[PDB]
RNA sequence: CUUAUGAUUUGGGCUACACACGUGCUACAAUGGACAAUACAAAGGGCAGCGAAACCGCGAGGUCAAGCAAAUCCCAUAAAGUUGUUCUCAGUUCGGAUUGUAGUCUGCAACUCGACUACAUGAAGCUGGAAUCGCUAGUAAUCGUAGAUCAGCAUGCUACGG
RNA sequence: CUGGGGCGGUCGCCUCCUAAAAGGUAACGGAGGCGCUCAAAGGUUCCCUCAGAAUGGUUGGAAAUCAUUCAUAGAGUGUAAAGGCAUAAGGGAGCUUGACUGCGAGACCUACAAGUCGAGCAGGGUCGAAAGACGGACUUAGUGAUCCGGUGGUUCCGCAUG
């Protein structure tokens, strides 16, 4: 036999090594970044309540088309961004999750800096 | 096939694997070759007329293929003529004493 | 990948009326083949191990990983490093193409009359084939390679006790 | 995939003439002269072999 | 010594080998090598043995009769030589050890364990140290031919001439 | 120094134990190390997880290597031991030089000399998409005052002036 591992576990041991010098302060929020394997979700979490500020997918019905699938995660950076100018613009901590900053976790992280965050 | 030049074509042949004087009657009945042929000897239409004739021989370098399995065949039913490869042993019934060198 | 539908018409024509399985997800599947060479203690060797990274390449056409040493054990010369391995994991349409060309060489070259065995398996699913180095090359024949060796090829599998690998063995394999 | 520490392979179309089991390949990179179109369209130079045509189990 | 220390059988062995000395054979060449021609002997043998000239085989050789129990018939065309063409001075056309292919012949039978020839393969070996041996004329040296043993089998032996 | 002295041994730092659950604490008490090493064994960003155990498999030493399943660290961590550590401080890879300059609030330690840790502030960088991380190695040994001398700098002095 041989045993498959899911690629979620791996990932949560990842971001948790990740998510122990990184943290948002609500002076300078954190989002972070879960790609399942069809839709980019994107959260603005301050850890020092535990309280969120935004929050944005690529499942909701404002952004759900069937673009490319880094063509979602652009629209869903679009989002998060113009739901964080209702409140707190100001500089936050990009989160990745588990995930390498390339392709669709990437392409969240670019369109949110042309979009007015300022990380 | 990897013949040397600059010397006569009864002695050239025999420079490759699998010829000793057949080139002095079988490879000159199907080539119209002579025997004085030296480098300047244009054997190149002539290449192609014992091509054909060497096409049908073992001779270069595939004879010793054969060869050597016919050795691997043999010590693998482990025969007295076999058992005498892998053991330095003369090996066609000889005399083992002072003057078996060349086997060692 | 031609002959790959052998395998897509055995999980449905056979394992399905053999065990009885409630999915088709759930029969046993091939997953990857390792060729690891073996050991073959190169205090010399390390040419060889030139020739025997090249006879490799020629069985299966990706190039090996040369595995070196773990420990320092004596009663052998080793250290840290010094390769002395060698593998290819075969995952795609590359094992088929060796599978379903090995296991037709595979006895006859071998010259023996079973071939391979009846039982190899570790009671998980896994096959660990041994080879003498009997089969190799059959394309280019006996010219230029020097030194006779020895292969091992692994077979690992999703299947689950022994009676269900030697069910995919029992596809064109000969126990 | 990676370009540059493969050797060549390729569809090589095993004529063997007893039923001509042709899912091998390797690196016989030699003359190309009959391709069967049911087969890998390449070189056919396995030529002959006692691959498929009496096993010693299945005789 | 006397149910063996004597017998009788086929099967081994006397032929084994990391080696060490005796005795010889063939060599390490261009006063040679390979191919063509062309001479000249002596001695001895042949009680189903020697077996010609023909053939049929690349060859070792097979098929019958020709002669004969032999100064006549056969073994048996001695060879080195001589004549010509060759290679060119290399472990090369020098030699041919050793291994697979012919299955030739003898013999109940050639695996242990024979004898050649057939195409392959072609190794040591470039004239040998200290030492040591033979030999005073048809002798050293070389060249081939015979016979005894023997169904088959000598690089030995014994005789023979050049 | 010394259970008189001599002889033997010892003399500086590091780690334990003795040490009596803070620290500290002696003996010629019990154990050991050090007088370095590293241009990657440093920096940083990325990935990665071990020993061992079975099991069964051309090498098969039992034990190299391969695969599966168990494996809490039993592995490893330049070097003694003790604390550590899978945030990996362990193991790879890519770029690099922060193994920077000027400092340092504060604190530890302590008779003094010394010794240690530091946020942060500029300066100027490296790595990273970014936040950030970088003032040497997982931490704790790898040394020795002053005086004198050498060498290189130096807007300082330099005797009446230069």
């Amino acid at each position: 036999m041989i045993s498959k591992i899911d690629k979620n576990k791996v990932r949560l041991k990842r971001h948790a090594r990740v998510r122990t010098n990184l943290s948002g302060t609500a002076e300078k929020p954190r989002l972070n970044v879960y790609r399942s394997n069809k839709h980019i979700y994107a959260q603005i979490i301050d850890d020092n309540k535990g309280v969120t500020l935004a929050q944005a997918s690529s499942k909701d019905s404002d952004i759900a088309t069937t673009a490319t699938k880094v063509e979602l995660a652009t629209k869903v950076g679009e989002a998060i961004a113009k739901k964080a100018a209702d409140k707190g613009i100001k500089e936050i901590v990009f989160d990745r999750g588990g995930y390498l900053y390339h392709g669709r976790v990437k392409a969240l992280a670019e369109a949110a800096r042309e979009s007015g965050l300022e990380f | 096939v990897d013949i040397p030049r600059e010397k006569r074509v009864v002695i050239s042949l025999t420079y490759i694997y699998g010829i000793g004087t057949s080139t002095a009657q079988k490879i000159l009945e199907e080539a119209n070759v002579s025997a004085d042929t030296r480098v300047k000897d244009l054997t190149d239409d002539e290449l192609g007329r014992i091509r054909e004739v060497v096409d049908g021989y073992k001779v270069e370098g595939d004879l010793r293929r054969e060869t050597n399995l016919n050795i691997k065949r043999l010590m693998e039913i482990s025969s007295y003529r076999g058992i005498r490869h892998r053991r330095g042993l003369p090996v066609r019934g000889q005399k083992t004493k002072n003057n078996a060198r060349t086997r060692k | 990948n031609r002959l790959k539908e052998k395998f897509n018409t055995e999980v449905t024509e056979n394992l399905m009326k053999k065990f009885n399985y409630s999915s088709v997800m759930e029969v046993p599947k091939i997953d990857k083949i390792v060729v690891n060479m073996g050991v073959g203690d190169a205090v010399q060797n390390s040419k060889v191990l030139d020739n025997a990274v090249e006879e490799l390449e020629l069985i299966t056409g990706q190039k090996p990983l040369v595995t070196k040493a773990k420990k320092s054990i004596a009663t052998f010369r080793l250290r840290e490093g010094m390769p002395i391995g060698a593998k290819v994991t075969l995952r795609g349409e590359r094992m088929y193409e060796f599978l379903d060309k090995l296991i037709s060489v595979s006895l006859p070259r071998v010259r023996d009359f079973q071939g391979v065995s009846k039982k190899a398996f570790d009671g998980r699913g896994n096959y660990t084939l041994g080879v003498k180095e009997q089969l190799i090359f059959p394309e280019i024949d006996y010219d230029k390679v020097s030194k006779v060796r020895g292969m091992d090829i692994v077979i690992v599998t999703t299947a689950n006790t022994d009676e269900e690998a030697r069910e995919l063995l029992a596809n064109f394999g000969m126990p | 995939m990676k370009q540059g520490i493969h050797p060549e392979y390729h569809q090589v179309i095993f004529l063997d003439t007893t039923t001509n089991f042709k899912f091998l390949s390797g690196s016989t990179k030699t003359s190309s002269e009959m391709m069967e179109w049911e087969d890998g369209k390449e070189y056919p130079v396995i030529r002959l072999d006692i691959s498929s045509d009496s096993h010693p189990f299945y005789t």
